[PDB]
DNA sequence: ACTCTACCGATAAGCACAACTACCTCTCCT
RNA sequence: UCGAGAGGUA
DNA sequence: TTGTGCTTATCGGTAGAGT
């Protein structure tokens, strides 16, 4: 069982050690069954809220990722939005930039 | 300060160029010993970040730094397109000329990419067509004319010389020279990303994110023979987790374990037994486990009690009816969960050591949607055959 | 043997049938580009109130359940098991040669 | 477009509405009210309709931009050499004679008793 | 127009969840509830009495949307 | 350590019992080894699984 | 440059008070009243005190974040832009050896440097410093007009600080 | 055939590196129309819940 | 009548992933 | 703790 | 160990084009 516990170093997800607080994997089959049932709030909570939850900042003038956030592509911009995405998305973005792929994000708000 | 919150949509894909790489890089030093600097990453033995405040590795993000190259290198991803384009256009005429007419004795040449066969370098190698060479041998021409390779500019870095005359390795500087004089419309048609041809920098992975460090440090200071630099760039690019191979977390498995399959909190897993006394929609929860399991209720955590709903599943989930929302029923028994033997058919399991792991919904909305769609009374009709 | 085949077939079929859903207009449309899969649901009644239900997901789940149940069935020579027969039937584009 | 008069009148409405139902369930800000009380006591006018019409009248018959007319109303110059030395954009021009400008200043002094 | 005029199960569940979330945050209830201590029960009572001021915007696949009301819709 | 640091080994969440014996031994290299044994009497509970001599396997339902 | 320019907002309303449909506009006005009061700052717009005229309101979009509903409302208000080339008066608050204080209301603090006024000498023979060398006495409470310069701002407070120069004519109190 | 670029779902199916490389070389734009793509970025799929919006006014 | 090229259909020849889900211990190093 | 190899559970 | 593509290489192969 688990309520709150240590997270894995690479990805901020619960560890798989029963002696520690551990965690239960929410696999692909469970996600497919939940989609078939149509429960979206449970699926959002299990994949984002109770799972690895992080935040990302994107410049809106130029489709770039800004690290308060500051965009070095342009001058200091007062119009920067924050998106709530799982930490896995940020890890994938970092991996894509490492391999040589630049991602452009066009936020809707 | 504070920033507005917006949704994310319409993700775009592009190959990184020098401009974006330099823009994203923050405090990109060029010191061989400054790979694990205190400006990029918390796990460095300094317990401080230059561009971020003190944190517990949860409030500081991984920053990027890009080293610089003395000599320009063509992008490896566009190597195939450049090789294919160079094969079509003759390299002495810049059209679609001794290399155009067959009566001049110059055999046709073909440009291709060699992979680990000759010098373990993924570059552009020009090879004379052997079929054309054989025809010249029958005419008494045993060797190529001395001025056959006059179209290649003389590289000041003449290292790795003394090679075969039929096959030559084209350096990065010579690639740009051959591209000069070609119409920009033709070049842009083959390669949409014209600005990404020049690769004068390579980013360094954040310390908090990630043999890769050794190769990155080896590229801080480099000598001539830019083909070796290109080979090093190719080698260090393949160490990405998206490439297949042993960490066992790479490629498709990386996707499955990082984005598709995740682990969540407020979950319990225990062996299940049979209890005919319990109702069909009620699940037996031990008093010891329910006391430690905390739920979020608006008045901040309270223990599990009767009336709460938990989503029960038996792995693997073969059909949608494996997910059943059952009301919690506290029982004096411990270290086990009690289930009605009739409910075994939806779970497709028997009481012989099977473990049913449940999920406790924290948000009120998830609980409300749980007993309205995934409840046992909602799933009375089988959706497969209608029975 | 044949313990991974039902899982792989279920995963591929789910990947193919996940985006299918029923629209408000009554048509069966795919999520990608609102592609028309069926103008009307071809069920023989009796209730048409199903609007937000994902028909493709439940069809894939039913076929996966059928495939997993076939794992208990044996194999006969000069013939193939119901699991392999279902795999061959579902895989039509692959057997183009 | 409020220089001195209509900006003061709307503040009077705020004061008139503040005495009624002064108790507020939410929070209040005293900085904004301080900025209004300690800034409106610089220059005041007598009447709203007559002053505005006499200010906008040269804006119609003569060519002055919105920015230039706003800054000259706040400064309220009393001569011809003062305005020619304040605004550098009005230097080296012959679009308007200084005598009509002197008449305009007389009208401004006439409306202010 | 051009709609089933019957509220689906998913819309009903979402409305009930939203109303329960609002009530849990100390929100006044339009309907009168006697001896009710559960926000879900109050939301169910409001839905039965069709006195909840929510409007449903149904997005059609073509891109257009049609605005409806809980009182206009019929529950089953 | 002699400076006050504690490189001690604690018991995890599911670890419990009564200490039975402590064994101290060292090898020829000079490395010291310590062994502590914890014992606990187990009684058949509900979830315990039992098997027969003919393949009949099940858990203790009640 | 006090042009009433309209500016929309996306003020959210907590679910603690959602009732009184016949007088729900009282909750709307109090929601926007606490919206701009919490900010009470600007970078290049200026300042606002009262929502005089409400132009139009939008549909209330709700979100599953602690029971909060947003409302898009567009309205015009009073502001002031410190454009270059304007003669603005001010009241002196105190005096010192450097950085003479000048307050054009409590909305901003204006500082005057040594290289802004004409040739003057400090007078330490009295309590307050005087600059009567050029036949002009300046004290606290007297309104003096000057030429506004480029305005600066901070990161957190974002105060509308600027430089005061008496290089123009008609200097001193009037 | 349908001219609908879905690099993310294709990468999640098999060969993510090659799919991402092809998407970057071609320069396609992923609209996140799929359910899995929305789930990977913290967005509801929209089949059962999320197909409609709730507006008080 | 009598001869050169050139895009094009059928067999070799290497790559390139992928062979199930959720679980739990033990030794080895890293 | 981060990994690898084994042995088992449904 | 393979199943399935997948991409060149490679063998004629004759159709036009020309003389
Ligand atoms: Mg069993
Ligand atoms: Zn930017
Ligand atoms: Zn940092
Ligand atoms: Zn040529």
């Amino acid at each position: 069982f688990r309520n709150t516990g240590p997270v894995h170093p690479l990805t901020r997800q619960p560890v798989a050690d029963r002696k520690r607080f551990g965690g239960i994997k929410f696999g692909e089959m469970e996600r497919d069954c939940l989609i078939a049932h149509g429960a979206s709030a449970n699926l959002h909570e299990r994949l984002f809220t109770l799972s690895d939850s992080s935040q990302m900042h994107i410049c809106r003038k130029c489709k770039t990722y800004a690290n308060g956030p500051y965009c070095r592509v342009c001058v200091s911009s007062d119009h920067v939005v924050r998106v709530y995405v799982p930490y896995g998305a940020k890890l994938l973005c970092q991996e894509l930039f490492s391999m040589g792929i630049t991602l452009n994000f066009d936020t809707k708000l | 300060l504070q920033v507005p919150v917006g949704t994310l949509t319409s993700i775009g894909f592009s190959i990184s160029n020098n401009n974006d790489r330099d823009k994203m890089s923050v405090l990109e030093v060029e010191a061989p010993n400054q790979v694990t600097d205190s400006r990029l990453g918390l796990p460095n033995p300094d317990s401080v970040c230059r561009t971020c405040g003190s944190k517990d590795r949860k409030v500081c993000e991984g920053h990027f730094g890009v080293i610089n190259f003395a000599y320009s290198i063509i992008n490896p991803y566009f190597l195939k397109e450049v090789a294919a384009l160079l094969n079509k256009i003759c390299p002495g005429c810049k059209y679609i000329c001794r290399y155009c007419t067959l009566n001049t004795g110059y055999p046709l040449m073909k440009f291709r990419v060699t992979t680990k066969e000759v010098f373990r370098r993924s570059g552009i190698v020009v090879e004379v067509n052997e079929e054309s060479l054989m025809k010249l041998k029958k005419r008494g021409v045993l060797t190529l004319p001395p001025d056959y390779w006059s179209f290649l500019p003389q590289d000041s870095n003449i290292d790795e010389s003394c090679l075969k005359p039929t096959r030559r390795i084209i350096t990065h500087a010579q690639v740009y020279a051959l591209l000069l004089g070609i119409d920009q419309r033709l070049i842009k048609k083959d390669i949409p990303m014209f600005n990404s041809l020049g690769l004068t920098s390579f980013p360094v992975t954040p310390n908090g994110y990630r043999e890769r460090t050794r190769i990155y440090k080896k590229l801080v200071g480099f000598e001539g023979n830019t083909l070796e630099l290109s080979s090093r760039v190719m080698e260090c690019m393949q160490y990405s987790r998206l490439f297949s191979e042993t960490p066992k977390l790479c490629g498709l498995r990386f996707m499955k374990d990082v984005l598709l399959g995740k682990r969540s909190d407020h979950t319990f897993r225990t062996v299940v037994v049979g209890d005919p006394s319990l109702k069909l929609n009620e699940i037996g929860i031990p008093e010891s486990i329910a006391k430690r399991l905390q739920v979020s209720e608006h008045l901040i955590f309270r223990s599990l009690m009767d009336g709460d709903t938990v989503l029960m599943n038996r792995p693997p989930s073969i059909h949608q009816h494996s997910l059943i929302a059952m009301t919690v029923r506290i029982l004096p028994t411990t270290s086990v969960v009690s289930l009605n033997p009739i409910c075994c058919l939806p779970f497709r399991g028997d009481f012989d050591g099977d473990c049913l792991h449940g999920y406790v919904p924290q948000s009120i909305q998830a609980k409300v949607e749980l007993d309205e769609l995934v409840a046992l009374d909602k799933q009375l009709i089988n959706r497969q055959n209608g029975r | 043997g044949n313990a991974d085949l039902p899982g792989t077939l279920s995963r591929r079929l789910m990947f193919f049938m996940r985006d299918i859903y029923a629209a408000y207009d009554g048509t069966v449309r795919n999520s990608f580009g609102n592609q028309l899969v069926q103008f009307t649901y071809e069920t023989d009644g009796p209730v048409e109130d199903i609007t937000g239900e994902a028909l493709g997901s439940l069809s894939a789940c039913a076929l996966s359940e059928a495939a997993y149940s076939a794992l208990d069935q044996p194999i006969s020579l000069l013939e193939t098991s119901p699991l392999l027969n279902l795999k061959n039937v579902l895989e039509c584009g692959s057997k183009k040669g | 477009c409020m220089m001195d008069c209509e900006a003061f009148q709307i503040l009077d409405g705020i004061k008139g509405q503040l005495v009624g139902l002064s108790e507020d369930p939410s929070i209040k800000i005293p900085v904004s009210y301080d900025r209004a009380l300690a800034y409106v006591e610089s220059c005041v006018h007598y009447t709203n309709p007559q002053s505005v019409r006499k200010v906008l009248e040269p804006l119609k018959t003569y060519g002055i931009s919105d920015g230039e007319m706003c800054v000259i109303a706040n400064a309220s110059s009393e001569s011809v050499d003062e305005v020619l030395a304040f605004i550098p954009s009005l230097k080296t021009k012959k679009e308007v004679i200084n005598q009509p400008l002197q008449d305009a200043l007389e009208e401004l002094s006439k409306l202010k008793k | 127009r051009k709609t089933s005029k019957f509220m689906t199960k998913y819309e009903r569940a979402r409305i009930l969840g939203t109303r329960a979330l609002q009530i849990s945050m100390n929100a006044p209830v339009m309907v009168e509830l006697e001896g009710e201590t559960d926000p879900l029960e109050i939301a169910m009572k409001e839905l039965r009495q069709r006195k909840i001021p929510f409007t449903i915007r149904r997005y059609l696949p073509d891109g257009s949307f049609e605005e409806w009301g809980v009182d206009e819709l019929i529950v089953e | 350590t002699e400076s006050g640091a504690d490189h001690s080994i604690k018991l995890k969440h599911t670890e419990r019992g009564i200490v039975q014996k402590v064994v101290l031994s060292s090898n020829d290299e000079g490395k010291n080894f310590a062994a502590v044994s914890l014992r606990q009497v187990r009684s058949p509970c509900l979830g315990d699984k039992f098997s027969s001599m003919h393949g009949q396997k099940g858990v203790l339902g009640y | 440059m006090f042009i009433k320019v309209k500016l929309p907002w996306d003020v959210t309303i907590p679910a603690e008070d959602m009732d009184t449909g016949l007088m729900l506009q009282r909750a709307i006005v109090i929601r926007l009243l606490e919206a701009f009061s919490k900010e009470k700052a600007t970078k290049d717009l200026g300042y606002l005190i009262t929502p005089t005229i409400l132009e139009n309101i939008g549909e209330g979009k709700i979100k599953e974040q602690t029971g909060e509903i947003q409302f898009p409302v567009v309205f015009n208000g009073i502001c002031f832009k410190m454009f270059k080339g304007e003669i603005v008066h001010g009241v002196v608050h105190k005096v010192h050896k450097t950085g003479v204080f000048l307050k054009s209301g409590p909305y901003e603090i204006i500082y005057l440097s040594h290289m802004k006024m004409p040739g003057y000498e400090f007078i330490p023979g009295e309590n307050p410093f005087f600059m009567n060398q050029y036949m002009s006495r300046i004290q606290i409470g007297a309104r003096v007009r000057f030429v506004v310069l480029d305005t600066e701002w901070r990161e957190a407070e974002k105060d509308f600080m600027a430089l005061a120069s008496i290089d123009g004519d008609n200097l001193g109190p009037f | 055939v349908e001219s609908t670029p879905a690099p993310f779902t294709q990468a999640c199916f098999s060969s993510p590196s090659q799919c991402f490389l092809k998407a970057a070389k071609e320069g396609v734009r992923d609209d996140l129309q799929g359910s899995i793509d929305a789930l990977a970025w913290g967005k509801v799929p929209g089949f059962g819940t999320g197909d409609q919006f709730e507006i008080i006014i």
